[PDB]
RNA sequence: AAUUGAAGAGUUUGAUCAUGGCUCAGAUUGAACGCUGGCGGCAGGCCUAACACAUGCAAGUCGAACGGUAACAGGAAGAAGCUUGCUUCUUUGCUGACGAGUGGCGGACGGGUGAGUAAUGUCUGGGAAACUGCCUGAUGGAGGGGGAUAACUACUGGAAACGGUAGCUAAUACCGCAUAACGUCGCAAGACCAAAGAGGGGGACCUUCGGGCCUCUUGCCAUCGGAUGUGCCCAGAUGGGAUUAGCUAGUAGGUGGGGUAACGGCUCACCUAGGCGACGAUCCCUAGCUGGUCUGAGAGGAUGACCAGCCACACUGGAACUGAGACACGGUCCAGACUCCUACGGGAGGCAGCAGUGGGGAAUAUUGCACAAUGGGCGCAAGCCUGAUGCAGCCAUGCCGCGUGUAUGAAGAAGGCCUUCGGGUUGUAAAGUACUUUCAGCGGGGAGGAAGGGAGUAAAGUUAAUACCUUUGCUCAUUGACGUUACCCGCAGAAGAAGCACCGGCUAACUCCGUGCCAGCAGCCGCGGUAAUACGGAGGGUGCAAGCGUUAAUCGGAAUUACUGGGCGUAAAGCGCACGCAGGCGGUUUGUUAAGUCAGAUGUGAAAUCCCCGGGCUCAACCUGGGAACUGCAUCUGAUACUGGCAA
RNA sequence: GCCCGGAUAGCUCAGUCGGUAGAGCAGGGGAUUGAAAAUCCCCGUGUCCUUGGUUCGAUUCCGAGUCCGGGCACCA
């Protein structure tokens, strides 16, 4: 749903990452909490985040959880994510729609092994404005290492060629803040101007044929399916006949409604983070990384060509060069389609450091185009990134 | 619907010259006509009860060109009528107006006079039809459309019409490119080569 | 259920507490003769009968009564005390 | 207990399908067909004749 | 109570209601006591298209028929002169 | 004019004739699945879980019944800025209207579903022991008073729901009294029983200036009718099982009391001891019934989706109330199971209404538009409401129509396939060339579905009246969801539109290659063991066509449940034999009756559907007028041969 | 989406507790037959489910992925 949408801000895709137990969660009910001081309708508490009964007992958000807040300039879409190794699958997903993520990085364990993953993979996917904030600074006030831990942080920014020195550092406790304590809760409100500067308005493709990536079906009580998604390009009104396009055999339907957090919204548009309710498709039937797109403008594909930059091994990658067949895993917009490798010839062992190319041949039909940029990862690490070359 | 592919190979398949080819030319004589209906077409079929009851269903077919359907439509009306079933199938056939048009001699071929009638060019009492399955009634008039009135097509056709039969139950103007449809269809008048008891005797069973 | 005609629902329940107490006393005249049937009293009989006379017969007019009710206990209870009196 | 028409398959042990009528009578106490092209069963591979039966589709080129 | 009305009949976008008598306390196409007459509201400028038994109408009226509206101004264009 | 209609084939055998099953050729379907897919028209669309249900909506209406006016807009007294009448603006039910409340009507219709029901239901034909709002006919009345209550106030409980206490007021709300009759009770005399007022206009007169008085419309009461609907009773018909033979104790009937609108063990007390049953009671399983649908030459067989009639149910079980009518879908009360809210005291809900969700399933649709039309409720009407209905959406689910082009064209090309390597075949097919442009796409025109209703006006009734009202004409501005409609014209270009199964026999159409009892095919018989017209591919051909096949289902063929229309020596089938109850059948003559039979007539057999001759959508499907038919049933009037009863 | 198991020739199973993979039934091959059966004379006939690391070496050690089974969560 009720309510109706009121479009008024420039609408921004943020969101927490970094290791785990640095305060990702706390900080997302940290920053809706005082932002509530100068926004009326706001306030998601830290159980309202952490609503899943694992989330609830273990004590470990793994599910991203989609909140938002909004300064008087603009609109804000926080995704909070998973810093737990082996739940990337919902990191990679949260940080595809990421504009610009809030690295949370503890003053007391300083930068970690997975705050080193998040970074790297916050590249590979193309996570542009990285804002940082040092959390458990009331836990530490040894200015010295304070300084020493924010030089260390820009150390690796430095390595993954992000601007690590005019990358904006804010110090403070995300835990105080959200009982109120106004020393500490200026602080949020100091990440927040970075927040609306740094960031900039990003660039939309509304007059594109309508494309939308699916992370997460839902099965709304009495309505039906909702695909949940942020318009890549063109935009979208309720009643408008989309057709999905993915790894199973094209289906039909109709965007009966669309909203946004809850907020109906009569015409969804690139950018937005928006769930679609769809015209009698089963939960079975559509899922995540099948694509939503206006009819015939793509199809799905299984052979293409493209490029691959293979990473040191004190950095991730590999240190051992592969042959022919190597199966890794492909990660364009929303998916993980395992895929074989079809290497050039004479290719015996593509050395970790080229650039050169390959072609594939993979499990699932999936939606493709030239220009379509991808990661490719394998056993807890990236190996290499390419787009796609040419339609083979 | 339509058959609209190889329509001379089916002549030779029946053995009679259909007139689906009939045209501008005067006599085919250039199909290979009678010895070959296909790549085994030299031999000859055993050509069982069932077969010569399902070929001359197929020669009376392939004619006014109707299908399965409807041209299953045409027994069930004819058996339900008076007179006599076979007979009642080849006025319903004779009553049809893309036949009319063929037999007005406004079109070349059943399939052109189909063109005529769909493309509406054919008028009947001043009034535009496109079904080519119009039942025309008796004592009614049909004519040429006057805006595609003799465009190079008509005009041919009609003057090959002259060195047809031109049936006696129809009358036409040929000048004024009307002609007028009289009285239902005679059994003596019609065809002859074709059997219209054998039809009735796939159609019984 | 949410109808705004749940009026009905008050409406026949006042209803209800009125033709009750209709009946009620309706039934008490009634069950007077009776009495004086078993008493065998003709004469206090024949009191009871013409003082609920009126009384079963104005609740025919009030549509209570389907008036064939009313017209059997005029009948049945004459034909009690005519045979006692 | 039901036939599984075609050359070769993937059924192994489990994997619903689908389950039509129709006897063999070259096998003892078979009374069905299992439905290739139905559920999650797949085609028949390399058919180019009487491919509606056989769940083959046209080829794409 | 019976009434004298019509009756939706005939395929799409093109009706065919029978005046007839049947009771008000039943469907347009339900239970009646007898049908009398008819109007078509699209028939052609032809030979036909509209009927209604005066006769067995006037019959109902006397016994209390609560004639429609619209049928009582089908009772019109059927002229009681001509 | 109204049934002009009836087919066979494969397979047991070395072969034949019988008997005998199995299978196929036809039609059909609420269909599902696979491949494929251009459009339109008309229909259909949860067959399973009567499973559980988020959200919105499906029954409201009248100020011409009444007290009121909380809102919105005016009228009016006054008020304040200020262009002293431009406005600001507080009072004020005084009008238009109108929340909440009292009251009247509807809510028992319309819509849905098929769980239950084997007879309490349905169908058919009769019957008497009944009631019947709204509608309408005839005959009369419509006199005179009183006591309360909601809303509304003060206070107040409760989270909410929802109240509580004491006062104020009205009525077409409620209770009397008078008055009664062809009304009820009673053999009769006699006794007893009702009611309501509002609204429009208005001369004379009358006015405590509320209003009375005249007049017209409408409603109220009484009585008997008519019509409609409903309740009840009887007879016949209405599934399978005897591996269900005895069943019942308010049970069978009687008498009296009570009860119902009405008859009745419907219900009680007493009395009699009966009642149902082999012409199938009880019990068990299954099932809504019918008009009809499919099939059939017919007789029958299967079935009961859509349309329509009747019944039953409303989360489960039960009960009663209000009312003309329910023992009530969107009412009440209680209990139960399951969800939901909670301030933990207590409350809320019932999609088998339209959509929609999850689930189940091989499988079945939009959380759309409008009340314009038809019907309904209310109302004087205007109007308001109407998920009835009218339309649109979705799906090839079905039936019907159309299109994917036409004519010409031999070097009888290339390529593919075959070959006796000559050639044939694809194939006039293509290309080339000359034309056309349906439906799609695009841009303009444009019916019909609309009848009424409103304002004004004239005349005719009415009346004291040129008034009010009513009625019939006329005039002006109009009322369309579908709807960028159907249909017509215009522009461009062969332009955007062909698959599916089969090819051993049955059964229409054949060769080559690969695989060698392997892989596989198959409706039945059967193919495959290194020369496969049967497997897989290719070429060609055949059937059908925006469909085509496969599976499931019913009937047909099956005279393979034989009444029409079969059998039993040896093929399946004469009880081992006999006596014999019920039952079935029964020589011959006369008379009589008239149950069976027959003829005639009357009533009924709802409409739709089927059939016949016509009419309208460009044709068709579809709609539609008239008729026939509905092969049945009931009563009456006659015939008397044959059967039955009766008498000799 | 999370967690936990299973996958070794054509079929059914043994096997590791890092060391260059088995058993039986079948299958293929010669003689015999029209072709088989039986009899006689011969050959594992494996991507250890896939893939990449740890190492000289991975079925056996550790991570991604695929198909399946069981439990669990999520609800614009
Ligand atoms: N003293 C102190 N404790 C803190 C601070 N920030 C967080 N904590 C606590 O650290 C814990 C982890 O919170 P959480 O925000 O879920 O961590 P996470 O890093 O998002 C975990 P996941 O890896 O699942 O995404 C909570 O107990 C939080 O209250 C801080 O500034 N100071
Ligand atoms: C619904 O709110 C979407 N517009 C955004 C979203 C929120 C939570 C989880 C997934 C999508
Ligand atoms: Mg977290
Ligand atoms: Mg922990
Ligand atoms: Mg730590
Ligand atoms: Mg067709
Ligand atoms: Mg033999
Ligand atoms: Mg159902
Ligand atoms: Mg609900
Ligand atoms: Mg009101
Ligand atoms: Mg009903
Ligand atoms: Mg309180
Ligand atoms: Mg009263
Ligand atoms: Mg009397
Ligand atoms: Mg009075
Ligand atoms: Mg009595
Ligand atoms: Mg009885
Ligand atoms: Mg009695
Ligand atoms: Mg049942
Ligand atoms: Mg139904
Ligand atoms: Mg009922
Ligand atoms: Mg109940
Ligand atoms: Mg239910
Ligand atoms: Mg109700
Ligand atoms: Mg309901
Ligand atoms: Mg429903
Ligand atoms: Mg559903
Ligand atoms: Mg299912
Ligand atoms: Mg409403
Ligand atoms: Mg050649
Ligand atoms: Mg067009
Ligand atoms: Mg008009
Ligand atoms: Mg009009
Ligand atoms: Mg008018
Ligand atoms: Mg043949
Ligand atoms: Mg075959
Ligand atoms: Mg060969
Ligand atoms: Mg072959
Ligand atoms: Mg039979
Ligand atoms: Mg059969
Ligand atoms: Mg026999
Ligand atoms: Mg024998
Ligand atoms: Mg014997
Ligand atoms: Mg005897
Ligand atoms: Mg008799
Ligand atoms: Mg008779
Ligand atoms: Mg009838
Ligand atoms: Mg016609
Ligand atoms: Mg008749
Ligand atoms: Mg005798």
């Amino acid at each position: 749903s009720k309510e109706k949408f009121e479009r008024t801000k420039p609408h921004v895709n943020v969101g927490t990452i970094g290791h785990v137990d640095h305060g990702k969660t706390t900080l997302t009910a940290a920053i809706t909490t005082v932002l509530a001081k100068t926004y009326g309708g706001a306030a998601r508490a830290f159980d309202q985040i952490d609503n899943a009964p694992e989330e609830k007992a273990r004590g470990i958000t793994i599910n991203t959880s989609h909140v938002e807040y909004d300064t008087p300039t603009r609109h804000y879409a926080h995704v909070d994510c998973p810093g737990h190794a082996d739940y990337v699958k919902n990191m990679i997903t949260g940080a595809a729609q990421m504009d610009g993520a809030i690295l949370v990085v503890a003053a007391t364990d300083g930068p970690m092994p997975q705050t080193r993953e998040h970074i790297l993979l916050g590249r590979q996917v193309g996570v542009p404005y990285i804002i940082v904030f040092l959390n458990k600074c009331d836990m530490v006030d040894d200015e010295e290492l304070l300084e020493l831990v924010e030089m260390e942080v820009r150390e690796l920014l430095s390595q993954y060629d992000f601007p690590g020195d005019d990358t904006p550092i804010v110090r403070g406790s995300a835990l105080k803040a959200l009982e109120g304590d106004a020393e500490w809760e200026a602080k949020i409100l100091e990440l927040a101007g970075f927040l609306d500067s740094y960031i900039p308005e990003p660039e939309r493709a509304i007059d594109k044929p309508f494309l939308l990536p699916i992370e997460d079906v839902f099965s709304i009580s009495g309505r039906g399916t909702v695909v949940t998604g942020r318009v890549e390009r063109g935009i979208i009104k309720v009643g408008e006949e989309v057709e999905i396009v993915g790894i199973k055999e094209t289906q039909k339907s109709t965007c009966t409604g669309v909203e946004m957090f809850r907020k109906l919204l009569d015409e969804g548009r690139a950018g937005e983070n928006v769930g679609v309710l769809l015209r009698g498709i089963k939960r079975e039937e559509i899922e995540r990384g099948q694509v939503l797109a206006k009819p015939g403008t793509i199809k799905p594909h299984t052979k293409f060509e493209s490029e691959v930059y293979i990473l040191s091994k004190d950095e991730g990658g590999r240190h051992t060069p592969f042959f022919k067949g190597y199966r890794p895993q492909f990660y364009f917009r929303t998916t993980d389609v395992t895929g074989t490798i079809e290497l050039p010839e004479g290719v015996e062992m593509v050395m970790p450091g080229d650039n050169i190319k390959m072609v594939v041949t993979l499990i699932h039909p999936i939606a493709m185009d030239d220009g379509l940029r991808f990661a490719i990862r394998e056993g807890g690490r990236t190996v290499g990134a390419g787009v796609v070359a040419k339609v083979l | 619907a339509r058959y609209l592919g190889p329509k001379l190979k089916l002549s030779r398949r029946e053995g009679t010259d259909l007139f689906l080819k009939s045209g501008v030319r005067a006599i085919d004589t250039k199909c290979k006509i009678e010895q070959a209906p296909g790549q085994h077409g030299a031999r000859k079929p055993r050509l069982s009860d069932y077969g010569v009851q399902l070929r001359e269903k197929q020669k009376v077919r392939r004619i006014y060109g109707v299908l399965e359907r409807q041209f299953r439509n045409y027994y069930k009306e004819a058996a339900r009528l008076k007179g006599n079933t076979g007979e009642n199938l080849l006025a319903l056939l004779e009553g049809r107006l893309d036949n009319v048009v063929y037999r007005m001699g406004f079109g070349a071929t059943r399939a052109e006079a189909r063109q005529l009638v769909s493309h509406k060019a054919i008028m009947v009492n001043g009034r535009v039809v496109n079904i080519a399955s119009y039942q025309v009634s008796p004592n009614d008039v049909v004519s040429i459309r006057e805006k595609a009135k003799k465009q190079s097509r008509v005009k041919a056709a009609l003057e090959l019409a002259e060195q047809r039969e031109k049936p006696t139950w129809l009358e036409v103007d040929a000048g004024k490119m009307e002609g007028t449809f009289k009285r239902k269809p005679e059994r003596s008048d019609l065809s002859a080569d074709i059997n219209e008891h054998l039809i009735v005797e796939l159609y019984s069973k | 259920n949410i109808k705004s005609a749940k009026k009905r629902a008050i409406q026949s329940e006042k209803a209800r507490k009125h033709n009750a107490s209709r009946r009620s006393m309706m039934r008490t005249f009634i069950k007077k003769v009776y009495a004086a049937i078993e008493a065998g009293d003709k004469a206090a009989a024949q009191k009871a009968f013409n003082e609920m006379q009126p009384i079963v017969d104005r609740q025919a007019a009030k549509g209570l009564i389907h008036k064939n009710k009313a017209a059997r206990h005029k009948a049945n209870l004459t034909a009690q005390i005519n045979k006692l009196a | 207990t039901s036939y599984i028409g075609g050359e070769g398959h993937n059924l192994q042990e489990h994997s619903v399908i689908l389950i039509r009528g129709g006897r063999v009578k070259d096998l003892p106490g078979v009374r069905y067909h299992t439905v290739r092209g139905a559920l999650d069963c797949s085609g028949v591979k390399d058919r180019k004749q009487a491919r509606s039966k056989y769940g083959v589709k046209r080829p794409k080129a | 109570m019976v009434t004298i009305r019509l009756a939706r009949h005939g395929a799409k976008k093109r009706p065919f209601y029978q005046v007839v008598v049947a009771d008000s306390r039943n469907a347009r196409n339900g239970r009646f006591i007898e049908r009398v007459g008819f109007f078509n509201p699209i028939a052609s400028e032809k030979e036909e298209g509209t009927r209604l038994d005066l006769d067995r109408i006037a019959h109902w009226v006397g016994q209390g028929a609560t004639i429609s509206d619209r049928v009582a101004a089908l009772i019109k264009e059927v002229n009681k002169a001509a």
